[PDB]
Order: structure tokens, then C-alpha cells, then sequence
């Protein structure tokens, strides 16, 4: 849509995905974390490894990514890519032989 | 370092790494190909494969990467990411996997003469024929062939 | 956000090059101190020697 | 002077691939997919994973990629790489590995009316639990679950293909150029739209 | 005889050598059953080739009985 | 080479690699395909898969990438990268579990 195109152009114009979404550097951004377990794939009782397929639900506010729907055709949700905005570096500390962080750069809801 | 930034800006204004350095149309680039073996890992005979960790030792001359060190605070040598200079496509042709190129793209060593030294590293899986007649009392040849995939004699020596 | 101004004045304004060592003169050395923390020892496969 | 360049540079100018092509609010993108099994490669009973090579045919409409043929010497069909276009993030959810997406990102045939025909081939390692009871005289019911991991039903409406006005509620299999696996014989191959 | 044959590119109306005067037309839809339609094989034959469950054959004895479904004899 | 630098700049200036190499969209691109088999790696009789090391020789003409040697110092051959020009989407149909298309660019000759 012309509206959503214009919106996504105006939201990412001066946006830096390197800085946290805070009005002041002292404040924190609360990220609501949630794990959704889907299947337990394996348990290596020798290497002491558990392999799971999960979804890492993460909610947080980005004060720089706001807009009035009245000025954008009533839009209230979009599906921006995740490499385009700031994301938290949630790492699996007890990782064994896989990936520490998220590598599937799925789109997010805004 | 401010002289390093200035020098890099100078060198790489119009420098294109897709272009083979021939100061005169018809010249050949001279590439010296050495190999440093760090470990012979495996010689699996079920698949006729040979796995090694090696440093290639490549050297060539790019007439475009020259400068007077007196003009740049005596900088006689630069370490430049390999993606920024022209490099020959020196690869392992007799691989058994599909990995021709190297793994670790260490940054090249450029001297003020245009001499570019690149000592990159690779876990190479090469194909060698196994002679099953005196196994396990056998001796294997197991070569590693190296050449530029795309550049030929008319272009590199 | 103060960080937005700073991270600009450092990387873009001052033309920071990430392919250049942090040295005033190209005769000093960059000392890199590295430690190692072992989170977990997964395997020592003796057949693959790894 | 290929007239297709004029056209493609006109279309992809002022084109954002992050943006769903919803003409307006209230508009759901009717995404029509169809599966074509090319080879059944394996059913590892240990890993409990089915390996398939499929050509899945995604079809949808992007109002932004429409044009009038008279202005472009009759061109009614253009190929545009999928890396340049908006695609519905149709993925295999019941995968054991993390390969949700397709293998070859083929080009998208774009028609003057905005119709898009994407026939990307894929290699999918699905998950289907085994029924050992009568092993090795067993028959397995292995499923391939396709959904969008990005867009919802208020945004896209996943549906099956309608060929000759009848729904293609089955996996398509070339009876001539299909090689039977060697250990597994295909008896049924249905396809239905399901809702959680 | 004058048959239509897919043994040429583009399709041609060529006469059959001596021994074959049956213009056939096989049809069946492969992995591209939808975007394109059924396959179209045409040409010459001394006897009408066999038929399988998925095929759709039509052999004749006249000239140009087997045109592409988007044409006429 | 300076001649070759100016040439590589002038060829790829207004060149789009999404568009077929034809003077008119009605014409066709004639790609002379060739296969050079190097070694047979495996024949899996269970999964019915054959691995081969091949070189997929491809020849065609791009009239957008022509030049006069007299204007570039006698150059008649260069080694452009594949990703910089149009490539035909040749695909192995009977691909079991490998790559359907080519994934090694391996600079071409022009
Ligand atoms: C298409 O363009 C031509 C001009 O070449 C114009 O005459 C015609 O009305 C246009 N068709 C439509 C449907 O707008």
C-alpha cells in the first residue's frame, strides 16, 4: 500500500538499529521473554546435549517506531523485517554445539 | 592512523579489484604459489579423500599499490583486507567436495613496491586415488593441485 | 538519546575506518589481551581426533 | 534495447518488498499454493524425518506490478528474481532441521494483471513420527505442513489451487517421470486446509 | 499422408515416409499440468501407439487429423 | 590496467542484470551448454543418488557488453564476475538432495 510504504519509509529514515530504544541512556527497555517448546528432538546422554525446536517470543517497545493511524490510512500493525530494527542479543548461555543467539531473521510485528 | 587512512584513500580511489593488474595490455601477472602444511588430518580411504590444514603462500605484484613512504610517515607495508585488492582465483582443483576457494580470508600484505603477499588458510579436502594392493602396508601419493580457476597463461604466470 | 549523537561523532563525523589499526603512528603495537572461559567440554572423539 | 528493462525498472522503482501488496485495509492476499512431489528420498525411522524434493507453486497478486501491454510492445509476462519482490513467507513448519524456506529462489513470473507464479523447488526434511507396531510391515502417515511464519489470516488467505474450477486437494505426481523410492510406496496423497 | 508432428521446432505439417499413415496425438499432464496444460505429442505412426491410464490418444487415417488443440485441421 | 578499469566501468554503468541479453524481447538467447564430468563421487543405491563433479560450460552473447578494442588499448577479453552480469537459470531437474542451480560464481570470460 502507498500508506504502508510511506510509513515504513518515514519510520526508518533516521532510525539507527544500533542504539537502544530509550528516551534517555539511563533508562532500560523491558523485553518480555517467552519460550514456546514445539518438539524435543534428541537427548544425547553421552555428550549431555538436549536438542529442542523452540520459538523465542520477545516483546518490547521502540519509542522511535510510533505513528498515528489517522495519518497513515488507519494502519495499526505492520510486519517489518528484524534486521531493520534494534533487537536484543538474547543468548543461550548453556549452549553446547549449536547457535548461541537467534539466526533466523524472521519478520516482526510492530 | 591518519596517514594510513590517507594512503588507503589515495590507493583505492580508482582501484578496481575485478581487474587484473597489467600496466601494459598484454602483460602477465606473476603469481608464486607455495604451500605450508599445518596438519595432515585424515586420509579416509573409503571415499578417497585427503583432509589438510594448509596455508597457501601467494605473492604477486600490483602496479597500482605503490607509494613513496617518505610521503606517508615511512609506511613501507600495509595490511589490507583481501576483498579490497585483486587476488588470483588460486584454488584447489582436485577437491572431492565443492570447496575450491580458501576458508580464512586473512588480510593481504602490500608493500610500497606493489608486492602483495597473501598467506591464507584452508581446510582442504582433496581427492587422491588409493592403491589397494598392499594395504595396510601401503604408501600413498595424494597430490594437491593448485591453479587459478579463471585466469590462464595469457594472464598469469 | 545522547548515544545517537556520540556514536555519530565517533564513527561517521570523525571518519572512523575499521580497516585501520588503532594507532597514532604506524610503528606502535596494539596490545590485545585475550582470556578463555570454558563453558562446557562437549567431546573428545578419539576416532576423529577432535 | 529489450523493452523488458524499461518495464522492470519502472515497476521496481517505487517498490518496497517489505510491504504487503494490500491495496487497502480489509484486503487479504489470496495466496494459492500447490505441491508437486519430485522424489521421495528417505524416511529415516531413527531420526523420524521424511526427506522430499518438491516443486511448490506459490501464486498471488501484487497490484504494484501491473502494466498495460500497449505501452510495452505487448509484453504480458516478465521474470523478476524473488530476492527483489515481496513474497509470502510460506514455510515448512514441521521441519526437523531449521530449513523453513525453499532451496532455489527461482524467478517470479509476473503477468500484466499482477499475477505472480513462483515455482521454487525445495528439499525438505519433515518430521513424521513412526508407527512401529507392525514394522517392517508398516505404513506411515507423513505430513508436510505449510504456513506463513510472518503473515496472519487477516493479511493472507492460504488456499489450494483451483485448476478447471476444481480444487487441487492432492499432491501432484508425474506418473511418467516419477521414480518410486525403493523402500516406500505412495498410496494416498491428499491435501487439505486446516485451522488451529 | 500429411500429419502434424512435434518432432520439429516449430511444429510442422510434414508428410510421413512410406509405412506410416496414421496421424496420432498423445496427451498427458506432467509436473506442469497447471501452468501449461497437458503435454502434446504428435507425428506419424504405422499403428496407433498404446494407451495408459493417464494418457489421451487419438489416431486417424486422414491428413492432418492431429493439430495442436489450439489449432484446427 | 587502466584501459580495463575504464572498460569495466563503462560496461556495467547502465547495465541491468535482471534483463535478458536481447536487442528485442521477441528474440531468444541461445546458450550453448556443455558438461565436463571430472569424477564420479558416489552412487547411493539405497536413496538412488549419484554425486558427480562437473563443470557446466555455458556460452552466450550479451550485446550490452560489447566494446571496440581500439578504444581500450587492444583488450579483447576480460574476466568479469558472474554476479555482475545476467546469468541463465539453468537447473538440474532430477536433483535429489543437492543444489538445483549453480552456486559457484567463478568469474566468467567476456
Ligand atoms: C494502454 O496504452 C495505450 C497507449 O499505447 C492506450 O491507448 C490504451 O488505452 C491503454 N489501455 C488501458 C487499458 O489503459
Amino acid at each position: 500500500s502507498e500508506h504502508e510504504t510511506r510509513l515504513v519509509a518515514n519510520l526508518l529514515e533516521n532510525y539507527n538499529k544500533v542504539i537502544r530504544p530509550v528516551e534517555h541512556h539511563t533508562h532500560f527497555v523491558d523485553i518480555t521473554v517467552g519460550l514456546q517448546l514445539i518438539q524435543l528432538i534428541s537427548v544425547d546422554e553421552v555428550n549431555q546435549i538436549v536438542e529442542t525446536n523452540v520459538r523465542l517470543r520477545q516483546q518490547w517497545i521502540d519509542v522511535r517506531l510510533r505513528w498515528n493511524p489517522a495519518d497513515y490510512g488507519g494502519i495499526k500493525k505492520i510486519r517489518l523485517p528484524s534486521d531493520d530494527v534494534w533487537l536484543p542479543d538474547l543468548v543461550l548461555y548453556n549452549n553446547a554445539d549449536g547457535d548461541f543467539a537467534i539466526v533466523h531473521m524472521t519478520k516482526l510485528l510492530l | 592512523s591518519v596517514m594510513e587512512d590517507t594512503l588507503l584513500s589515495v590507493l583505492f580511489e580508482t582501484y578496481n579489484p575485478k581487474v587484473r593488474p597489467a600496466q601494459t595490455v598484454g602483460d602477465k601477472v606473476t603469481v608464486r604459489v607455495g604451500l605450508t602444511l599445518t596438519n595432515l588430518l585424515i586420509l579416509n580411504e573409503k571415499i578417497e579423500e585427503m583432509t589438510t590444514n594448509v596455508f597457501l603462500n601467494l605473492a604477486w605484484t600490483d602496479y597500482r599499490l605503490q607509494w613513496d613512504p617518505a610521503a606517508y610517515e615511512g609506511i613501507k607495508d600495509l595490511r589490507i583486507p583481501s576483498s579490497d585488492v585483486w587476488q588470483p582465483d588460486i584454488v584447489l582443483m582436485n577437491n572431492n567436495d565443492g570447496s575450491f576457494e580458501i576458508t580464512l580470508h586473512v588480510n593481504v600484505l602490500v608493500q610500497h613496491t606493489g608486492a602483495v603477499s597473501w598467506q591464507p588458510s584452508a581446510i582442504y579436502r582433496s581427492s587422491c586415488t588409493i592403491k589397494v594392493m598392499y594395504f595396510p602396508f601401503d604408501w600413498q601419493n595424494c597430490t594437491m593441485v593448485f591453479k587459478s580457476y579463471t585466469y590462464d597463461t595469457s594472464e598469469v604466470t | 538519546n545522547e548515544e545517537e549523537r556520540l556514536i555519530n561523532d565517533l564513527l561517521i563525523v570523525n571518519k572512523y575506518n575499521k580497516h585501520v589499526r588503532p594507532v597514532k603512528h604506524n610503528n606502535e603495537v596494539v596490545n590485545i589481551a585475550l582470556s578463555l572461559t570454558l563453558s562446557n567440554l562437549i567431546s573428545l572423539k578419539e576416532t576423529d581426533e577432535t | 534495447e529489450n523493452e523488458e528493462g524499461r518495464l522492470i525498472e519502472k515497476l521496481l522503482g517505487d517498490y518496497d518488498k517489505r510491504i504487503i501488496p494490500a491495496k487497502t485495509l480489509d484486503h487479504i492476499i489470496d495466496v494459492t499454493l500447490k505441491l508437486t512431489l519430485t522424489n521421495l528420498i528417505s524416511l529415516n525411522e531413527k531420526e523420524e524425518a521424511l526427506t522430499t524434493n518438491v516443486w511448490i507453486e506459490i501464486q498471488w497478486n501484487d497490484y504494484r506490478l501491473s502494466w498495460n501491454t500497449s505501452e510495452y510492445e505487448g509484453i504480458d509476462l516478465v521474470r523478476i528474481p524473488s530476492e527483489l519482490l515481496w513474497l509470502p513467507d510460506v514455510v515448512l513448519e514441521n521441519n526437523v532441521d531449521g530449513q523453513f524456506e525453499v532451496a532455489y529462489y527461482a524467478n517470479v513470473l509476473v503477468y500484466n494483471d499482477g499475477s505472480m507464479y513462483w515455482l521454487p523447488p525445495a528439499i525438505y526434511r519433515s518430521t513424521c513420527p513412526i508407527a512401529v507396531t507392525y514394522f517392517p510391515f508398516d505404513w506411515q502417515n507423513c505430513s508436510l505442513v505449510f504456513r506463513s511464519q510472518t503473515y496472519n489470516a487477516h493479511e493472507v488467505n492460504l488456499q489450494l489451487s483451483a485448476e478447471e474450477g476444481e480444487a487441487v486437494e492432492w499432491i501432484h505426481i508425474d506418473p511418467e517421470d516419477f521414480t518410486e523410492n525403493g523402500e516406500w510406496t505412495i498410496r494416498h496423497r491428499p491435501a487439505k486446509k486446516n485451522y488451529n | 499422408i500429411v500429419c502434424h508432428t512435434t518432432a520439429t521446432s516449430p511444429i510442422s505439417a510434414v508428410t510421413c515416409p512410406p509405412g506410416e499413415n496414421l496421424c496420432y496425438r498423445k496427451m498427458w499432464c506432467d509436473a506442469f499440468c497447471s501452468s501449461r496444460g497437458k503435454v502434446v505429442e504428435l507425428g506419424c505412426a504405422a499403428t496407433c501407439p498404446s494407451k495408459k491410464p493417464y494418457e489421451e490418444v487419438t489416431c486417424c487415417s486422414t491428413d492432418k487429423c492431429n493439430p495442436h488443440p489450439k489449432q484446427r485441421p
